[PDB]
């Protein structure tokens, strides 16, 4: 069923799973037309696939060529989403394959299922968590790899960087959704924060960087208040 | 006109003969039903007065034998029976009709109900549904599941209405995902009609008698096949104009007949809404939708 603050630490055992978040797969600028209608253009967009116990981010750009003389582009994304989780599953071994799909979005469920039907033991799961994936392209390295990208493209990332060497996989992934709830909600605090010591390097083949244990405790202390300040000037608290 | 007579009537029962239904008080002067119009399949149903649990009946075609009820005390219902003797049979029939011990069939003559409900339903296609070959008749009862249902549990008992699954590799072809799930037309007009049903009568056939066993016993197996195999046909853009054309009478003289205090269980609302007003179909179906609007608005 539906996977939940109850049934968390779930993330973190030994069956292999992956979520898929479909936020930043259809993503437009709304503009004015010379004749003062508005029309959309749309850019390049990325689907979201996460395995949470290792780190493991399959990050496939979905180049705006998609789209082209396509129809209900927002409908369309959800199953061009399920149709690449479907192909990357496909490609994996059968070993590596997951053993359950959580989406972030009810509204991937049926597509995936439907793709998934040659699948009949992974289970298509939704989740009551709010998870900030959407955040996903505030992350620069990131960002700068869907933007330029001229065809689609499947790129790799270790969203943990290195982290697992010295904390579990729980504890990276509450960092990590710490860390993407604070670009979230106040983008440029949050990147000041991480951003403010020139001496602090982000390593060549990591996203982050490279901070001490002491330095991630003061770092997430940071990010913690600016989550809470932000709510006090959104809630007026 | 055909007759099926009862030896007796000893337990209290309500009987029902199609859509029509009456009293039998304890070893009241029963002897059956005469003036059974010929040319359609029929049915005689029943609920005890003492456990209105189980309502239970026997769809027949007088065309195919001579039958008769008489109440089993040890299994403790009505059963219904094929006399081979023609000569016996007649024989009794005709005492019971001079001591005016039969009830009438009590078709008014302007009255096209029945035959609006029946008119693709055959014997034939029933027996293939409700599996009891050595009988020319065919038992249902309100706790009789279906394959589909026994899938998600005593076979020789079941209800084998064709399986309809939208999320199933029948109905949905490889690379045709999101066409094939948001249009059906694949799956109702070549996996359903050219290949199981063969023509358009015999999915109108089960979906009719999905509709009456939902509606005279309660059977919620055959309601949730009515549905779906009203929403198959909704949600599908390509349906040629004259299945839509027959499927709008259909529905409208079920929903005309369908009691209107069994409506909040009978009728699933998501489906109507769907099929009414979201659905390719939506503009299909007016003699339905004036109807539903006009009884049945707080579902929609
Ligand atoms: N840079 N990554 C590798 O050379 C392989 S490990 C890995 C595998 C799948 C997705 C993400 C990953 F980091
Ligand atoms: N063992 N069963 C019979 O002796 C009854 S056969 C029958 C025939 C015609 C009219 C009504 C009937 F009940």
């Amino acid at each position: 069923g539906a996977m939940n603050s109850s049934n968390y630490a779930e993330l973190f055992n030994n069956d292999i799973k992956l979520f898929v978040d479909d936020t930043n797969v259809y993503r437009v600028t709304v503009h004015k037309t010379f004749e003062g209608n508005v029309a959309t253009k749309a850019i390049n967009g990325c689907i979201f696939t996460l395995n949470p116990k290792t780190g493991h981010l399959f990050l496939k750009i979905i180049h705006t060529s998609v789209w082209a003389g396509q129809k209900r582009l927002s409908q369309l994304a959800k199953w061009k989403t399920a149709e690449e989780v479907s192909a990357l599953v496909r490609s994996l071994p059968k070993e590596e394959q997951p053993k359950q799909i959580i989406v972030t979005r009810k509204a991937m469920l049926d597509p995936l299922e439907v793709h998934m039907l040659d699948f009949p033991n992974i289970a298509i799961r939704p989740t009551e968590l709010r998870l900030p994936f959407s955040a996903a392209m505030s992350i620069d390295k990131l960002s700068d790899v869907v933007m330029k990208a001229t065809e689609p493209q499947m790129v790799l990332f270790n969203i943990y960087d290195d982290w697992l060497d010295r904390i579990s996989s729980y504890t990276a992934f509450s960092r990590l959704t710490l860390l993407l709830r604070a670009l979230k909600t106040n983008e440029e605090s949050a990147k000041m924060i991480l951003l403010s010591d020139p001496t602090i390097t982000i390593k060549s083949y990591h996203l982050w960087p490279s901070f001490t244990d002491e330095q991630w405790i003061t770092i997430e202390s940071q990010m913690r208040d600016l989550i809470l300040t932000e709510y006090g000037r959104k809630y007026n608290v | 006109m055909n007759t099926v007579p009862f030896t007796s009537a000893p337990i209290e029962v309500t009987i029902g003969i199609d859509q029509y239904s009456f009293n039998v008080k304890e070893n009241q002067p029963f002897h059956g039903i005469k003036d059974i119009p010929i040319g359609h399949v029929h049915v005689i149903h029943f609920q005890h007065a003492d456990n209105s649990s189980m309502r239970y009946g026997y769809w027949f075609d007088c065309r195919m034998g001579n039958f008769y009820i008489q109440y089993d005390p040890k299994d403790g219902l009505y059963k219904m029976m094929e006399e081979r003797d023609g000569a016996k049979f007649e024989n009794i029939v005709h005492n019971f009709k001079e001591r005016q011990m039969m009830v009438s069939y009590p078709k008014i003559d302007e009255d096209d109900t029945w035959y609006n409900l029946t008119e693709f339903v055959q014997m034939d296609k029933i027996r293939k549904i409700v599996r009891k070959d050595e009988n020319q008749f065919s038992y249902v009862d309100s706790s009789m599941t279906t394959v589909q249902e026994n899938e998600l549990s005593d076979p020789a008992h079941s209800l084998n209405y064709t399986v309809i699954n939208f999320k199933s590799r029948e109905a949905i072809r490889p690379g045709h995902e999101m066409e094939d799930f948001l249009d059906k037309s694949y799956y109702l007009n070549t996996v359903m009609l050219q290949g199981i049903f063969k023509n358009s009568s015999n999915y109108f056939g089960e979906l009719q008698f999905a509709f009456l066993n939902a509606m005279f016993f309660g059977n919620y197996g055959s309601s949730l096949q009515w549905h779906a195999m009203i929403e198959l046909i909704c949600s599908s853009a390509t349906v040629p104009k004259h299945m839509l054309d027959k499927l709008d009478e259909i529905l409208y003289y079920q929903i005309k007949t369908l009691p209107e205090q069994y409506s909040d269980i009978l009728l699933n609302e998501r489906v109507w809404n769907i099929c009414l007003y979201s659905s390719f179909q939506k503009n299909s179906l007016h003699n339905t939708e004036k109807i539903m609007e006009n009884k049945y608005p707080e579902l929609l």
